[PDB]
Order: C-alpha cells, then sequence, then structure tokens
C-alpha cells in the first residue's frame, strides 16, 4: 500500500523552470523527513534536498538559490520547484522518506526524468555499416544526430533477432545522440538475404528503413 | 565531510557463491550511520540494510552487513540469480549525505575473445561533410577491453566515444562499439584507419584496419 | 570573594543529554568570566549582544547557564538564527539572544573504546521548539495514519536516539560539551556583577 508516485519531469531549455510532484500514500509527508535524490545518466546517486517534519529545509550546494522544496499537507504531496535549470541538472529524480539512523531511505518514488538541453528535437540520419568484403559476417546501422531519447531499432521488421546488439546511445558534444545497431549473420547469406534496419524516433515522427548491403 | 569508497568496482560471481562487498569511510563514523541499497537498471534503489547490520523487512536473510569506524561490509551468503545488480552504501544522519560509487555484481563465465570488425564511413554520410568510423567488439568476456584508434599510425585521442551492452541474457558476454568522428576534410587527409583491440582472451592485440578509398 | 558557581557548571563530572539540557540559575554572586578557558582541544567562545572582552565590567539581573553534550558537526546549531535537528528539536536559542556560547571537544571524557551510548538526542518531533523550550517526552512518534499505541514498528519510532561516542571516530562525530550563558535585564536589582 505504501508508495510515492512522482510526476512533473520533462524536457526543458536551460534557464527554464519545472515543478516535480511526489504524491504519498501510507506515510504522512508533513510528519517525515522527505528528501529528493537524483541520478544522472550513467552515474551514481546525489542527494538534492530535504524538508524536516518541523519545516526546516536543506539543499545541496550545487542547487542553492535555484531549487525549493515544499509540501502541501492537505494533498499529502511533496514538491520540488526547479528554476534556472542547467544542463548538469539532467537526471532521474526520486523522492524518498528518510528515517536516518532509525531506518534508511526505506520508501522511494518510481522516479521522473528531467532533461535540460538547448538542442532542437531532430530525427536521426541512418547510415549503413556495410559487411566487409574480406564464416560469420557483421553488419549494422549507425543512427546519428537525433534528440531527444529514445530511439527504437528492429531488423527485417522483427524477423531477425538472433545476434543483434543495439548499443546504448552516446551523447555527442553537439548535444545530439548517436548509437549503432549490429548483427552477425552467415557470410554465405550476404549475396542473397536482404538486411533492413527499421529505426523509429517518435518525438520527430521519424520512421526510417535502411537497406544494408555489401559494398 | 565524509567520503565513502566502495570496493571492488565490479565483481564477477556465480550462483551459490559467498560474495562480500566493502564500503570504506574516510574518517570514522557510528555503525548506526550506514545503509546499503540495491539498484537494477531502470529501477529505483531499494533499501537492504540500515545501521550497518539491521536487515530491512522483507529482504532475504542471505543478506547481511557488518562494520564500524571506517570499514563496512555487505555479504550475500549464497548468491541467487536475482542478486545480480549494483550496490551502493550511504551515510545516514547527515545533510548532505555521502554515497559510495557503487559495486556491480556480475555473472562469471569462461573467457571469450572478441570478434573484431571495422566499418568505414558510408558514402552517404560523406556527402554531408562528416565521417564516422566504427569498431565493433562482439561477444567477449570479461568486460575489460582496450580499443585504440590509429590513423596513419598516429594514436587518436579525444575524438572517439564508446558504449557497452549489458551482459547477454543467454551467453553472459559483452559487446562494445566505438565511434571515431572526423570532418570529411580530415578523413580525406589520411589513408590507414585502424582499430587495435586488447583483451585477456587474445594472445596479442588484434588490429582490424582498412585503407581509405580501396574496396 | 563570593564567586559564582561557574565551577560546578563548566567542570561538572557529568553533563546532560541535549534533549534534557540542564539549566542552572546564577544570582547573588561575583562572576569572573576569565576562568572560563580550560585548555580544551577545540575551545569556542562566542557572544551576542555583548562584548566578550568587557564581560567583567557588566552587571545583570540574573544569569542562566544551560549545559549539554552534542556532536562536533552540531556545535554550529547553537547560535541565534540556526536550524537543524538540534536547534529545531533539542535546544533552541532566540533570534535576539543576549549571552555567550562556550563549547569544547570532550573526546577524552565522553568517548570510550566499545562506545558510550549514554548521551541522547531527539530525532523525531512534529514541530520546532520555542526558544528555551525543553521537551523530555518519550511517546512513540507516529509518522503515518495508523496509531502507534505505545509500540514501535513501521511508521512508529522511538523519538530519542543515542549518540555513539568512540575515540577513533572523526572530529565531526566526537562529543562536545556546551555551556550557554544568558544575561537577563529587568527593572530589578542586579545580582551578577563582575
Amino acid at each position: 500500500e505504501v508508495q510515492l508516485v512522482e510526476s512533473g519531469g520533462g524536457l526543458i531549455q536551460p534557464g527554464g523552470s519545472l515543478r516535480l510532484s511526489c504524491a504519498a500514500s501510507g506515510i504522512t509527508v508533513g510528519w517525515n523527513y522527505m528528501s529528493w535524490v537524483r541520478q544522472a545518466p550513467g552515474k551514481g546517486l546525489e542527494w538534492v534536498s530535504v524538508i524536516y517534519p518541523g519545516g526546516s529545509t536543506d539543499y545541496a550546494d550545487s542547487v542553492k538559490g535555484r531549487f525549493t522544496i515544499s509540501r502541501d499537507k492537505s494533498k499529502n504531496t511533496l514538491y520540488l520547484q526547479m528554476n534556472s535549470l542547467r544542463a548538469e541538472d539532467t537526471a532521474v529524480y526520486y523522492c524518498a522518506r528518510d528515517l536516518g539512523e532509525a531506518g534508511g531511505m526505506d520508501v522511494w518514488g518510481q522516479g521522473t526524468t528531467v532533461t535540460v538541453s538547448s538542442a532542437s528535437t531532430k530525427g536521426p540520419s541512418v547510415f549503413p555499416l556495410a559487411p566487409s568484403s574480406k564464416g560469420t559476417a557483421a553488419l549494422g546501422c549507425l543512427v546519428k544526430d537525433y534528440f531527444p531519447e529514445p530511439v527504437t531499432v528492429s531488423w527485417n521488421s522483427g524477423a531477425l533477432t538472433s545476434g543483434v546488439h543495439t548499443f546504448p546511445a552516446v551523447l555527442q558534444s553537439s548535444g545530439l545522440y548517436s548509437l549503432s545497431s549490429v548483427v552477425t549473420v552467415p557470410s554465405s547469406s550476404l549475396g542473397t538475404q536482404t538486411y533492413i534496419c527499421n529505426v523509429n524516433h517518435k518525438p520527430s515522427n521519424t520512421k526510417v528503413d535502411k537497406k544494408v548491403e555489401p559494398k | 565531510a565524509i567520503q565513502l569508497t566502495q570496493s571492488p568496482s565490479s565483481l564477477s560471481a556465480s550462483v551459490g557463491d559467498r560474495v562480500t562487498i566493502t564500503c570504506r569511510a574516510s574518517q570514522g563514523i557510528p555503525s548506526s550511520y550506514l545503509a546499503w541499497y540495491q539498484q537494477k537498471p531502470g529501477k529505483a534503489p531499494k533499501l537492504l540494510i540500515y545501521a550497518a547490520s539491521t536487515l530491512q523487512s522483507g529482504v532475504p536473510s542471505r543478506f547481511s552487513g557488518s562494520g564500524s569506524g571506517t570499514d563496512f561490509t555487505l555479504t550475500i551468503s549464497s548468491l541467487q540469480p536475482e542478486d545480480f545488480a549494483t550496490y551502493y552504501c550511504q551515510q545516514l544522519n547527515s545533510y548532505p549525505p555521502a554515497f559510495g560509487g557503487g559495486t556491480k555484481v556480475e555473472i562469471k563465465r569462461t573467457v571469450a575473445a572478441p570478434s573484431v570488425f571495422i566499418f568505414p564511413p558510408s558514402d552517404e554520410q560523406l556527402k554531408s561533410g562528416t565521417a564516422s568510423v566504427v569498431c565493433l567488439l562482439n561477444n567477449f568476456y570479461p568486460r575489460e577491453a582496450k580499443v585504440q584508434w590509429k590513423v596513419d599510425n598516429a594514436l587518436q585521442s579525444g575524438n572517439s566515444q564508446e558504449s557497452v551492452t549489458e551482459q547477454d541474457s543467454k551467453d553472459s558476454t559483452y559487446s562494445l562499439s566505438s565511434t571515431l568522428t572526423l570532418s570529411k576534410a580530415d578523413y580525406e587527409k589520411h589513408k590507414v584507419y585502424a582499430c587495435e583491440v586488447t583483451h585477456q582472451g587474445l594472445s596479442s592485440p588484434v588490429t582490424k584496419s582498412f585503407n581509405r578509398g580501396e574496396c | 570573594t563570593n564567586l559564582c558557581p561557574f565551577d560546578e557548571v563548566f567542570n561538572a563530572t557529568r553533563f546532560a543529554s541535549v534533549y534534557a539540557w540542564n539549566r542552572k540559575r546564577i544570582s547573588n554572586c561575583v562572576a569572573d568570566y576569565s576562568v572560563l578557558y580550560n585548555l580544551a582541544p577545540f575551545f569556542t567562545f562566542k557572544c551576542y549582544g555583548v562584548s566578550p572582552t568587557k564581560l567583567n565590567d557588566l552587571c545583570f539581573t540574573n544569569v542562566y547557564a544551560d549545559s549539554f553534550v552534542i556532536r562536533g558537526d552540531e556545535v554550529r546549531q547553537i547560535a541565534p538564527g540556526q536550524t537543524g535537528n538540534i536547534a529545531d528539536y533539542n535546544y533552541k536559542l532566540p533570534d535576539d539572544f543576549t549571552g555567550c556560547v562556550i563549547a569544547w571537544n570532550s573526546n577524552k571524557l565522553d568517548s570510550k573504546v566499545s562506545g558510550n551510548y549514554n548521551y541522547l538526542y531527539r530525532l523525531f518531533r512534529k514541530s520546532n521548539l520555542k526558544p528555551f523550550e525543553r521537551d523530555i517526552s518519550t511517546e512513540i512518534y507516529q509518522a503515518g495514519n495508523k496509531p502507534c499505541n505505545g509500540v514501535a514498528g513501521f511508521n512508529c519510532y522511538f523519538p530519542l536516539r543515542s549518540y555513539s561516542f568512540r575515540p577513533t571516530y572523526g572530529v565531526g562525530h566526537q562529543p562536545y560539551r556546551v555551556v550557554v550563558l544568558s544575561f537577563e535585564l529587568l527593572h530589578a536589582p542586579a545580582t551578577v556583577c563582575g
């Protein structure tokens, strides 16, 4: 029965503002130390802020003057107001109930994702990674310069699944994402079997089918 | 303040193993000020142990903790398949709290050398003024590998990015893709593009290369 | 000639837990504020609304000496305008405080190998203390909907916790002894003159 349900994350430009909500059931927000904790992509956990049962508040230094924790006891909800957002604030944000030495952070929210970027939304370009001429062969698709996440990739409309590796995207210094999807196939199939990667990027309504064939 | 250092960074184990994870504090704290959490990819952290040895309700008894002062321990007496995950330690009763950098428990299997492939930029990409060169390391174990890009024998630094898959659910291997990015003008100024791979399963490093402009 | 009993305050063998902080009245005595320094490893002496150097010249109607033990990292909370677990739920100074705060590292006395657990602090309280409020209740703290009925459990926490003092813990977790001197002015005879 006990849970914390978060909402309010999303995509925002640097300098903008967002409000996160954490609705509670089974604990009384106004009677607890309530904390916000964040996790940047690929990183560990970083405490963000706390509000005490009696109302005092505290903040990580990197966030002071910009973020404000608060609560609505009538709605049994915790909030985090985030102003003057920066790219480094990109993270999954969790609320949690802190019992300190009496219990850990025992109850956690499901997390809400905050992305702070000045990049424009953009559909990927899809380029072939063509099988080498010089037996198992490898081929793929390079899905480049898109924003934001996520992108989905399938092969031959789902009929090819064995041996496929779709790698986690990397964030280029341009602020655009890039990833690759590869598959190992029998070399004998190279002249005869069609290999097509199906790439989907919903935020830009992009749907690309790329035929990959030997050069 | 306090810094918490976790050890080891990652560890490989098999089902049924006794596994011990260490958290080391920089200064020395009450045992009642440490907690342990488990996190799986895409999931909120889950509390395991607080006050260094108290087993949180509902957590299987094969989990246990110990320690005081600067050296703390989390032990799993007989590892189960669901235990494969990342583990964090945390300092309690302090704002801001320190978090350890995490320990990833990973599945042991026999050494397998990578199969290595290199892909030149597609002609379609070159038309738009950028060249992406991709190196693929397929189905290897253990995770550690070194990819060295070489352009006309010059070691390339600061212009590549890489990404690794999670351990494969069927054969417990990893795969890695590395992408070297040059402008088209840069790319056309050199001939030999080479990816040199070092791994425990290779007797000596393995180089895959191509000469630009030659099928 | 008729010294104030500062001796039994600063040099008391036993100190109180912060949540049950001690208060001693001081009146009808000659107060010498120069004996106060005691060679302690982290001595601290701050004053408010009054000058520490000229203290021996002043008279007051009454003086209060409050005393207790806390963690090193907590000594900063014993100051006007502060918040935190100690200022909010154990010992609270007013914003317009007139007096002095003396603190020192007591690792020699109040720690021991195997740990000293005799010193307690309040961890859970529904609202902030008023200045100079002392709360000594031990009711189970209700953190949720279900009543606690005097038994600890989920959402039902004993509100006091013990400090763990061992000599090898870091200075922020070492014990510190604190005396707070408050100076009262009334339209009444002064009875604490230096």
